[PDB]
């Protein structure tokens, strides 16, 4: 990646990039805003919009698809990614879209699924789609939600909130769990999500706030990890994420802790 | 729309 980012590093990313694994051979789908695959540091292997005012997945009006993209090369450089697109320039979008862009995901054998996305309130129709995902062997990751803490409550959006999704917080570079952070007993696992500095639409860069930031670099250590074991299913690579994360406190707020792709990868 | 970019 062009700009440098203390979030590789946070991962153990560099000492699989040093054993020679960068997740070659992976089809990851960026369900967001698009991907502008005009950025000269992208390569977007095909794609598809379902936004029916936003035709073009391979334009991002909103600048988080484009910047979740970069995000994942920066953790697997050898990654095969897929813009699509199922959130308009505001970043919003509704259920069937994001339904539509699972199913496109299915019938392109991706082999995982970024959600940098919530809602507060989910859709059994969603439910349904990311369980066939998973049931299909898509290694399927989310954004845990940006909606703080509320008391004993869970605030983990939907789908992260659902059992068959990998529901991921933010933390910053001191391994703080981030303000904004989603909390609640469907949190799995951390990823950097502070002050992420990628890729930004119009060939520019910049820094995001996000546990849209942090997703990706789980998508991206799933990469890794299938290209150190390509037989190895979606239940295995969560189960590895999950079983050797750095503990940070109380999994209410933390999960498992950090992802530590160097001892997931085995 | 209810869900958003995070
Ligand atoms: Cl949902
Ligand atoms: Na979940």
């Amino acid at each position: 990646a062009k700009c440098v980012s203390y979030g590789v590093a946070q991962i153990k990313a560099p000492a699989l990039h040093s054993q020679g694994y960068t997740g070659s051979n992976v089809k990851v789908a960026i369900l967001d805003t698009g991907i502008d695959s005009s950025h000269p540091d992208l390569n977007v292997a095909g794609g598809a919009s379902f936004v029916p005012s936003e035709t073009n997945p391979f334009q991002d009006n909103s600048s988080g698809g484009t910047h979740i993209a970069g995000t994942v090369l920066a953790v697997a450089p050898s990654a095969s990614l897929y813009a699509v697109k199922v959130l308009g320039a505001d970043g919003k979008g509704q259920a069937s879209w994001i339904i539509n862009g699972i199913e496109w995901a299915i019938a392109n054998n991706m082999d995982v699924i970024n959600m940098s996305l919530g809602s507060p309130s989910g859709s059994a129709a969603v439910k349904a789609a990311v369980d066939k995902a998973v049931a299909s062997g898509v290694v399927v990751v989310a954004a845990a939600g940006n909606s703080g803490t509320s008391g004993s409550s869970s605030t983990v959006t939907y789908p992260a909130k659902y059992p068959s999704v990998i529901a991921v917080g933010a933390v910053d570079s001191s391994n703080q769990r981030a303000p904004f952070s989603s909390v609640g007993p469907e949190l799995d696992v951390m990823a950097p999500g502070v002050s992420i500095c990628s890729t930004l639409p119009g060939g520019k860069y910049g820094a995001l706030s996000g546990t849209s930031m942090a997703s990706p670099h789980v998508a991206g250590a799933a990469a890794l990890i299938l290209s150190k074991h390509p037989n190895w299913t979606n239940t295995q690579v969560r189960s590895s994420l999950e079983n050797t994360a750095t503990k940070l406190g109380d999994s209410f707020y933390y999960g498992k802790g950090l992802i530590n792709v160097e001892a997931a990868a085995q | 729309e209810e869900y958003s970019a995070m």
